[PDB]
DNA sequence: TCGTAGCTGAGGCCTCAGCTACGT
DNA sequence: TCGTAGCTGAGGCCTCAGCTACGTT
């Protein structure tokens, strides 16, 4: 039960660089990553198989640019995120709860 | 694939975009990635959705349930195909011997009675419980003596009183039925995935309905609803309905591991289907 | 309970009002009373609909079918309480005798060969055409001698040259295949409507063998169009192929549109497979 | 599990709109550098902490120097996790400041 | 409470910037946060540093060691003021009774001889070891060079801790600065000497440079003290602060270090 | 083993070459032979030095002192092997008799009162000045009658008005205190050089009471400068106070610079506190 | 050849509303 | 009232080299 934390700093210098970024960022959205903060994304992943799978997919869609970096946080750790200022993203996509209501 | 049970009950508009379900209501909007979704329950009549989304919901084998204006479930999406190539399993299902169907159905109804008994024991009816094991022991192929129904009567009498009958028209039955429909839709799904038709029950084929086979496979799991409803037998219907979603959250002992209900159903179903095809010899077991 | 098979394939919004299905939007609007509806087929991914309507569609035990982006059926609504009358056809399909499946399949294949021949004759190959009739006459149950394939070879050789094979990767085959997929999706649709499963053909992979089997005699309709445009680029064949949905074709003595034919043909073939009728319906070109 | 030589991960998005906003940021970013945080990546900093007590201490200091702007967010990663950081592209920062070893040579 | 022992060997310039030590060479550059630093060892004569940095190194009570051209230690920074108000402990140290200094010094020297014995026992000299316990109820080579290096390390540690408590290191409990400016550190470190003896014994076969490295173990290893595994400098702090208490007569009972 | 006390306070770089200390600043460069050096005092935070030099400074057992940014001493190099001769002064300071500390402290306080009086006389208060001499004459060991404080009150009243108190928060006091801190850091420095600890004054919270005690007679030097600029803003008093480091003052029979006086005064006071001499040295304004 | 605090402007990083071109 | 992919330009986020003012109640 985990959260993959993906962090990039990618170049914008040239139009190939930018294209590569837009492609990559698309891949991320399609893959169900949530922007927590600019340049910083998180995908909730269920178990080990999902992870090794996701990592392989990332490697295939690697835009060989910039600094792109991944961390594996446990759900426990990620939900304990201290908000020094500003408030939490309450989208359901960002929780780990089994049952979900769209307005009860 | 997934784990989320997504319940919708606000006036809203469901769509699809980039592998996400898209929910839009006036206050707010939400995006949920399909790979995370196990079940989509459309509780109300104020919801509007797109065929695009429904295609995709079928692709990712998501259980979709529709409800009436009293928020009771009245139907499901039934995909025609898949896993591909489902054809293989079809030709095998048609080949299922009458004798074997019998062994399996009876083995399964036996697990139910057992679980009914365990449930009674769990409520300190050591006696009535032991009586149901007696009935189990007297089962023959396809239960022509209807031990199933006798067990069922005694079971429910002991749990809810001698006045109680499964018919009709109280809160307790309404909840029991809601729960059973949930179980039904789960196994219906899994069966179709294996490449079977849910129309064909092991004992009655499709004489009475289009989902008998799911109805047959879910038998041993019935007491899971019985437990929840018994515990909330004092409560109003809306509270039973919610407490029943426990089935999708809780974890249950199966093959020596604590597993989630839908995962169990998948294994159980796929494995039952194997022993019906005669690729294997011992029905899998669910105990409570 | 009704009679109408309501097919939707325009970008639209379905709703419910006063016992009517409500279909919008501009250019076109329409109201249809639910008691008149037997089947609602949602052919495309363009449509949007309401849970209110779906509740009511379930109340009146209307068969609701969904399709994918290639307009093939992929599922239906399954009510928990009650049943549409297509459910009955399943029990019958499972009962289809091996002998009868044979008679029907062979009868159908025979119509194809005939139509292949007529097509050749129409291109002034009086000779090669007559040869295919010879092959037709030598058909036995389930064509174990594979006259079908011989007819097919000769047919295509005469039409597109001895160098031509149907395996080879060119514009002509691409179009032929596009056209056949169109025919397939049509019959797939109709079969499911009748309450059948498309997955198992009459002669035995594919999820649509049975559609593949029923559409056999209609193949030459594509063959004609492609032959006529054999000189053109693929995109032009693709467009000229939409003719199938516009043109009208001789069937049961009347000029009818292709989908109407398919509906009759299918529903009637299914009858003779159930043994409620004798005599397969005929399509000629 | 351990947190022994845990790593606090601090992530901000702070407004630049007005000069008070910018001042607040520069103050905050200074606090961070002075407190021994390392820029891993642009809006993203990490401070190695020795145990849990050091953390509760650091958190209290952060709260006192809170700029009251933007979205500022903290996560506790275990040493194990942090050293397993997968570099999908680009390469690691080999500063000593970024290791957890007690004995350190400036050219051995 | 810092933990890093930072050793410098390369021609370089040390600076200070934003609570960091700043190290600059060819083309290696490095920043290290002072709060992480326990000890700074300046091994060579090719290093240049600033009085700013040194002020800050004294503020954060970091041990700074200087070396000669053979890379042996020859001195350390001795702060004058090691707490707030250190003056309080000074007036108490001057008040230390001759009788009590005796009890404490003897108690400490006893711990040393015990630990020497335990060390002998650990090398299977059950006999000679037992002989040293009897005593308790009553040249110019690589081995000594290492022993002395090690002892200087221990000395600088306790010197530091003593000053922090507000004491003067010059005044030994028996000998009160007659021989040394650090007799009191020399006195407190006595029971810890065998820690060096062990390391040197184990490497008695090796060249001096290998003994020197193996000795840094003292700053990384952990040792049994007051029932807990602790790092050497943390022990030294507790041990020292607690010894000072029993000399002021704010408690009874010298703390104990065993090996 | 040497005689020079080498004070550094300019932004600079210290090196070693051929038995010399090497000093380099933007323009100024200077070489000094280590055998001539008794003490090296690093007064400021702008100085850079080498471990080579420090090794050699330890070899020749030179006392090396470091300071903080207020130019107060905070530590020294402690060699492991030998000893500079300032070590000996510690054992002597601990031996300072209570009776003698009294004689010296009182002698010193008396010089202060005298200088306060001379300052008043210099401002044409011949009268109030003579009154302070009366107070001086009534001093006893450790001033239990607090004539010091009475002199201080009257002194400041006459100089800055009867509404003036030294506890009030104004520009005049801010400058007076700045000035006193300057004097303090000077004597703190000199005391440590002699081998003493600054922490404990002759008469008993501060880390520098003893410096505070020795600087007493020099306080009026600040009082003069501030009085003269009592009309000005604080920043102007601060600058005019740097005069202390430039001006020359009568001491012994010679015009000397303040720090040179402080060095002599301090070393000599320390001598009479060790009882190697009789007769406290005198500073008059 | 020592530090700090505080601001600025050059220059790269990052997202998003809005548009075009497209799709059995 | 269905979806996709890809680019642009407006506008906010973020760092760093480089400059000025300052330096013992
Ligand atoms: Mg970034
Ligand atoms: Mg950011």
């Amino acid at each position: 039960y985990m959260r993959l934390l993906l962090m990039f700093d990618m170049p914008t210098d040239t139009a190939s660089d930018r294209k590569a970024y837009r492609k990559f960022r698309k891949f991320l959205i399609n893959e169900g990553f949530i922007m927590h903060q600019f340049s910083v994304y998180s995908k909730i992943l269920l178990n080990d198989t999902a992870n090794k799978a996701m990592l392989a997919r990332l490697k295939q869609n690697n835009p060989q640019r910039g600094l792109i970096t991944l961390l594996n946080v446990t759900e426990k750790q990620f939900s304990r995120m201290i908000y020094l200022h500003g408030e939490q993203d309450n989208r359901v996509a960002n929780s780990d709860e089994r049952i979900v209501f769209l307005g009860e | 694939m997934g784990w989320r049970t997504v319940v919708v009950n606000k006036h809203s508009k469901l769509s699809y975009k980039n592998n996400h379900l898209v929910f839009k209501a006036i206050d707010h909007q939400e995006l949920i990635h399909l790979s995370e979704i196990d079940v989509l329950l459309l509780e109300t009549t104020d919801i509007s959705l797109t065929t695009m989304l429904l295609k995709r919901l079928i692709d990712e084998k998501i259980l979709v349930l529709f409800c009436d204006d009293k928020r009771l479930p009245i139907g499901k999406i039934l995909p025609f195909y898949g896993r591909h190539d489902s054809s293989l399993q079809l030709t095998r299902q048609l080949a299922w011997t009458e004798e074997r169907k019998g062994q399996v159905w009876t083995a399964i109804i036996a697990q139910k009675i057992t679980n009914q008994s365990l449930h009674l024991a769990q409520r300190d009816y050591g006696q009535k419980a032991a009586a149901l094991l007696a009935m189990r022991a007297e089962l023959r192929l396809f239960d022509p003596a209807n031990r199933e129904g006798h067990a069922a009567r005694s079971y429910f009498n002991t749990l809810f009183g001698n006045d109680f009958t499964r018919e009709q028209e109280n809160d307790i039955n309404a909840g029991l039925n809601y729960g059973y429909t949930l179980l039904l839709s789960i196994f219906a799904r899994e069966l179709v995935q294996t490449g079977c038709f849910t129309q064909l029950g092991l004992k009655h084929a499709n004489q009475f309905n289009d989902f008998n086979l799911a109805s047959d496979l879910m038998e041993p799991f019935r007491p899971l609803v019985d437990q929840i409803i018994y515990e909330n037998r004092k409560e109003a219907f809306p509270i039973m309905k919610r407490k029943l979603f426990a089935l999708f959250m809780n974890t249950y002992m199966y093959k020596k591991k604590q597993m989630f209900l839908t995962n169990i159903a998948t294994d159980y179903t796929k494995h039952v289907v194997k022993v019906l095809n005669q690729e294997e010899e011992g029905v899998p077991e669910f105990g409570i």
